[PDB]
């Protein structure tokens, strides 16, 4: 109406739970794609 | 070992190399005629079989 509005939500759950060192403790994970350290990415040098 | 049941690949290289060299030579003359025996001379010449 004139005089008050509705807002819809849906949770940014990257923002709110990712910040800092969590995501790089995380083991036994595959991954599909990432960037690599130097030291990570000089071993996929091949492959890439 | 045979079915296509494994994971995509590319990158492949020379990994390693044996190599069975031949070192040492060996020589065979194969002439047609019999050294093993008289010759003759610049005008008796023999020419053995």
């Amino acid at each position: 109406n004139d005089k008050v509005c509705e807002l819809s939500l849906v949770p940014d759950v990257v923002m709110t739970y990712t910040q800092g060192n969590v995501l790089n403790t995380l083991n036994n994970v595959n991954v599909i794609r990432q960037h690599y350290t130097q030291t990570e990415y000089e071993q996929n040098l091949e492959q890439i | 070992r045979s079915n296509n049941d494994v994971l995509a690949t590319s990158t492949m290289r020379v990994h390693a190399i044996k190599s069975e060299l031949f070192t040492q030579l060996e020589y065979i003359l194969t002439i047609g005629a019999n050294l093993r025996k008289s010759f003759g001379t610049a005008e008796k010449p023999k020419f053995p079989s």
